[PDB]
């Protein structure tokens, strides 16, 4: 329950750096990770994944061939090599747990970033960046996926994650219809494809923050572009 | 005396048999005789879950019907996926030695035990990604041949020792002791709305106790063998029991008196699991001969058979909306048939 | 069985009629709403 | 095609194939026995819920179960042999020991298992019968009838009416051994004097045997 | 037909190629999807998938010796055919050797043995029966060059090896059953042992035989060899037949 990060740093164009991720506190060996990276002023953006097992390896397709993303089980440990680095690059890495079987909740628990500073894919659109809103009113937020997230086996593969500015992201409601474990349940996802929305009922403290929907269903895994709440 | 409570025991039982008989003027039989029959089923196997090395003792479906549990006597409790075959979870257990499974209603828990005399409860759904042991119950002095979830908090669990006993998990301690059979139990129903339970023992009497007072109601004397397996009616006012006699007999918690009896003269062998359908009108029962039969609950007429295990069937479960059953024999395959 | 067999000598013992024909009642209202009783379509079918 | 999500989840399943797969191949090198026995015979100093005990000889795993019956002996289905421990002492209870071995052999579930035969008392046996105070005869009167065989296999330091009262509880044994069989398992009798450290190999030999059986049995040779 | 007595040769051939693919093919279906497959019955299903194949090019071959003679085809007929003659020899001599270190070992046999051996002894045996398949085969065989142009008795070497390896696999088996404790099962232990040990020598074996030593000596059957080759051949398909019965029915049928 524990994802701690070290790497980063002044890195100059066409260098190489290797960032890692320890994990502490969960079977490592049962997660599949990842390497989702969000620039300074951007949002998030998905970088590479490392099965369970290592059986199974993916890639953005930005960074394929100069990226390696390996894992060390017996030492719990995560790894991102990088080649030619480009000032396009730098940005904030995140390693994140997320276990596939029936029923799961993938991206679990975001680790605390690593800064790095150099110096096809379905589209997920949030049409408003920010809104303004008040404590213990109701705020609804939606987002558009380019195609459809329903599957043939009836799941809708669309997460909803909060920033919650000055900390890392975390889930909130997860295939578009269940809640994460621990959030409050005033959050309710709903809608059907290419068009889904997020609830909050009465909001509280330490809510406002950016809203980032993603897509589950192909593994480039693209993300929202983000919703910030305001008092 | 003791001959004085016996005279008295011996009179109260003819009482009671007398009462029986006042209140017995037609059988299930003579009215259901103008009723079209069940006809023919054909189940076929749609999925086989290969996986267990050793023969499967117990299963038990989940209430969203999808995943199942399952136990072996390689030590390994499988959480199995049943529409993609897919292994969800499994699991040590500290003892090879497993004879029961059970599912909890909300999916967060399962349930196991044997021969270590100890339930052991697994909690499915937590952190750090795998599944553990959340409670160890102890206190039955024989082995435990069912134990099924009223709700994430209380177990009831039949053993060896001729007893029953309600257990809160989160005090981990037994809250009631059902007492009342003179032989090993070997099964037990928990009723549809989850206040009483019918419990069947190796004395062939099928005893019904209500959890929340905790003493005995009803006696049942049918069988004239060990009573394997036992099944409440959908409707919660019946129940079917199966036993070595090769008969399987549904009783009446209103009645007081055996309904019909499911038996033929080709069936010889004992019976490991009972089940109802959906409906309650077919009656699975597994059975000794490494098949299944399907029985018509008002008729005791065969509708098929559910043959495709090289060994015995020993656990059985229909799903709660009645789609699929889920067989499991001693061949280490569990197969879905519908 | 002291005081347990005389508890349970005095049950409010409907006929056994009456108790087959609810039976009998049930099974035939909830029939139209199982899959093993009738097999549904393959389209329904999740296995 | 199935979605990402559902291809991760095949993935964990054949992962789990895997550990389970080699689960059991280090379960498939043990050997498992049912020890068994009435009371006082001595079944845990036989190899010096349930009580299991592990031993290792010639590079080999055995597992040794004892539980402390109808029911609970139908689990042990799988297990490749059952070890039964006779006090052959005293004679009072040996008809109840006769008559629990005779249960045993003709269980339904173990009609495949082979039974090791350790009738457990050799030199308190030879004390009883030396001593005379207790009439062997009375109990089984089949002493008359019975004469030792042209055949023995006495050891250097025995007595003849000691050889021929142990003879005669062999015999008592193996009668209800071969009544019944069909073939499809055998029993193995020893006599252990409870300090003799040669029994693990005993078992060993045993079950040796047992295994070459099953091998022909269902390989067409037998 | 040499000059005459071929139609009851090749009507006797097709009863017993019949009968044969009627038991290979039941065999095989039982053993697919009605078997576990523990530690032989691998074995008894590749030998009859083999013998499944050779009698259906003994089909495909025999009944046209009399109607539309082309003496070309025919040769690459039994050049084909000869191929799951070897597989099926291989895993004859496969069943032995396991038989006999199953009974020389039951412990490695049963708890270390590797539980996917039988499939590595399949295809590598398989591969195996594809190779030694040039024996008549000098035909452009060298495409580059120290081979044996004529005197080439590598096949003849694997197939003596079979037989060799067979017969010592059961002697030694005899030998370790006859030493040890005698619970006395030597009754029908000693017919099914004596008849695999038949039928891969009074069967079988001679049209292999006949096969080497035709490709040994370069001989057109001339007028006095037109009935021995048509013996071999209904020695093998009569082989071919039995092995499924022998192999899997005997046990069906035991119990
Ligand atoms: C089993 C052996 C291989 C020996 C080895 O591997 O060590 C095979 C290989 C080539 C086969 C001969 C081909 C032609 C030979 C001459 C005739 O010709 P056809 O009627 O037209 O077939 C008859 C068939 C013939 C007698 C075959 C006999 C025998 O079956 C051979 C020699």
């Amino acid at each position: 329950v524990q994802l701690v990060e070290s790497g980063g740093g002044l890195v100059q164009p066409g260098g190489s750096r290797k960032l890692s991720c320890s994990a502490s506190g969960f079977a490592f060996s049962s997660f599949g990770m990842h390497w989702v990276r969000q620039a300074p002023e951007k949002g998030l953006e998905w970088v590479a994944y490392i099965s369970s097992g290592s059986g199974t390896i993916y890639y953005a397709d930005t960074v394929k061939g100069r990226f390696t993303i390996s894992r060390d089980d017996p030492k719990n440990t995560l790894f991102l090599q990088m080649t030619s680095l480009r000032s396009e690059d730098t940005a904030m890495y995140y390693c994140v747990r997320s276990i596939y079987y029936y029923g799961s909740s993938p991206f679990d628990f975001w680790g605390q970033g690593t800064t790095l500073t150099v110096s096809s894919d379905i589209v997920m659109t949030q049409a408003t960046s920010s809104v303004p809103v008040t404590p213990g009113e109701s705020v609804s937020i939606s987002c558009r996926s380019s195609k459809s997230l329903l599957h043939s086996n009836g799941n809708t593969y669309l997460y909803w994650f909060l920033q919650r500015p000055g900390q890392s992201p975390q889930l909130l409601i997860y295939r578009m219809s269940n809640l994460a474990s621990g959030v409050p349940d005033r959050f309710s996802g709903s809608g059907s494809g290419t068009a889904f929305t997020l609830t909050i009922s009465r909001l509280e403290a330490e809510d406002v923050g950016v809203y980032y929907c993603m897509q589950h269903l192909e593994y480039p895994l693209t993300f929202g572009a983000g919703t910030k709440l305001e008092l | 005396e003791l001959d004085q409570l016996r005279q008295e025991a011996e009179q109260l039982k003819n009482q009671i048999r007398d009462a029986r008989k006042a209140c017995a003027d037609a059988t299930l039989s003579q009215i259901t005789n103008n009723i079209d029959p069940v006809g023919r089923i054909q189940m076929r196997t749609r999925r086989t879950l290969r996986g267990h090395l050793a023969k499967i003792y117990a299963m038990h479906w989940g209430t969203d019907s999808r995943l199942l549990v399952s136990a072996s006597q390689d030590g390994k409790l499988i959480i199995w996926d049943s529409y993609t075959t897919n292994k969800v979870h499994a699991i040590p257990l500290r003892s090879s030695w497993v004879m029961t499974c059970a599912y909890a209603p909300s999916g967060n828990y399962v349930a196991c035990g044997g021969l270590d005399n100890i339930c052991s409860i697994y909690n499915l759904k937590t952190r750090e990604g795998n599944v553990r042991v959340s409670r160890e119950l102890a206190g039955h002095t024989g082995y435990l041949s069912c134990c099924r979830f009223l709700d994430d908090n209380q177990i009831v669990t039949s053993s060896g020792d001729t007893t029953c006993a309600l257990w809160d998990i989160e005090t981990g301690q037994q809250t009631t002791t059902f007492t009342g059979h003179t032989g090993d139990v070997m099964s037990l129903s928990l009723a549809p709305d989850t206040r009483l339970f019918v419990s069947g023992a190796c004395d062939a009497s099928a005893k019904l106790w209500d959890v929340r007072e905790g003493m005995c109601r009803q006696t049942f004397t049918g069988h004239e063998s060990d009573i394997n397996a036992i099944c409440f009616f959908p409707n919660g006012n019946a129940f079917a029991t199966g036993s070595d006699d090769a008969t399987c007999r549904l009783f009446d918690l209103r009645a007081d008196q055996e309904l019909m009896t499911y038996s033929h003269d080709n069936i010889i062998c004992g019976i490991t699991s009972v089940s109802f359908s959906k409906s309650g009108r077919l009656l699975l029962a597994g059975y000794d001969d490494f098949n299944c039969n399907v029985w018509d609950a008002l008729k005791a007429d065969r509708a098929g058979v559910l043959a495709g295990h090289d060994n015995r069937v020993s656990c059985l479960g229909v799903t709660d909306d009645g789609m699929a059953v889920a067989t499991g024999s001693w061949d280490s395959f569990l197969k879905i048939w519908n | 069985l002291v005081e347990q067999l005389k508890m349970e000598a005095n049950i409010d013992r409907i006929k056994v009629s009456k108790a087959a024909a609810d039976l009998m009642a049930y099974c035939e209202a909830h029939a139209k709403e199982d899959p093993l009783l009738t097999p549904v379509p393959a389209s329904e079918n999740p296995f | 095609t199935v979605s990402a999500e559902d291809k991760a989840a095949a993935e964990r399943s054949k992962m789990i194939d895997k550990n389970l797969r080699e689960d059991g191949e280090k379960a498939r090198r043990t050997l498992r026995l049912l020890l068994l026995g009435a009371d006082n015979s001595g079944k845990s100093t036989i190899v010096k819920g349930i009580f299991e005990t592990k031993f290792q000889v010639d590079k080999v795993n055995f597992h040794m179960f004892d539980v402390g019956r109808r029911k609970w002996i139908q689990c042990f289905n799988d297990v490749t042999a059952i070890i039964f421990v006779v006090d052959s002492s005293d004679y009072n209870r040996l008809q109840e020991a006769l008559n629990d071995f005779k249960s045993i052999w003709n269980n339904r579930w173990l009609r495949t298992i082979s039974v090791i035969l350790f009738l457990n008392k050799q030199d308190l046996l030879a004390e009883k019968v030396l001593a005379g105070k207790s009439k062997i005869e009375d109990y089984f009167p089949e002493f008359a009838r019975y004469t030792t065989p042209e055949d023995a296999t006495p050891e250097p330091g025995e007595d003849p009416r000691v050889t021929r009262a142990k003879y005669f509880i062999r015999k008592e044994f193996v009668d209800i051994s071969t009544a019944s069989g069909d073939g499809r398992h055998i029993c193995y009798p020893h006599f252990t004097c409870a300090v003799d450290t040669e029994n693990a190999r005993r078992i060993f030999n045993d079950c040796k045997d047992i295994i070459l059986q099953m091998n022909l049995r269902e390989y067409n040779l037998v | 037909p040499c000059y005459n007595q071929t139609l009851s040769f090749t009507v006797l051939t097709c009863i017993i190629s019949l009968v044969g693919l009627t038991g290979n093919a039941v065999v095989l279906w039982l053993l697919g999807y009605r078997m576990r497959r523990n530690a032989v019955s691998i074995y008894i299903l590749n030998l009859a998938a083999a013998d499944f194949l050779f009698l259906s090019f003994q089909i495909i071959r025999l009944p046209l010796r009399l109607i539309n003679i082309s003496h070309l085809i025919r040769k690459i007929l039994v050049s084909v055919m000869t191929f799951p003659y070897f597989t099926g020899l291989s895993m004859l001599s496969a069943i032995s050797t396991e038989r006999c270190l199953s009974v020389l070992w039951p412990i490695w046999y049963r708890c270390r043995r590797p539980t996917h051996l039988s499939a590595v002894v399949c295809v590598l045996l398989w591969g195996l029966s594809l190779l030694f398949s040039m024996l008549e085969w000098r035909f452009c065989d060298f495409l580059f060059s120290s081979w044996c142009e004529t005197s080439d008795f590598i096949p003849v070497a694997w197939l003596i090896f079979l037989c060799v390896v067979l017969c010592v696999s059961s002697l030694v088996l005899l030998v370790r059953i006859l030493c040890g404790s005698r619970k006395m099962p030597l009754t029908r232990l000693y017919v099914t042992i004596l008849l695999t040990v038949l039928v891969f020598l009074l069967c079988g074996l001679p049209f292999g035989i006949l096969g080497a030593l035709i490709y040994r000596m370069h001989l057109n059957l001339e007028v006095l060899y037109c009935h021995v080759y048509l013996v071999c051949m209904s020695l093998s398909s009569l082989n071919s037949s039995a092995n499924p019965i022998i192999y899997f029915f005997v046990g069906s049928f035991r119990q």
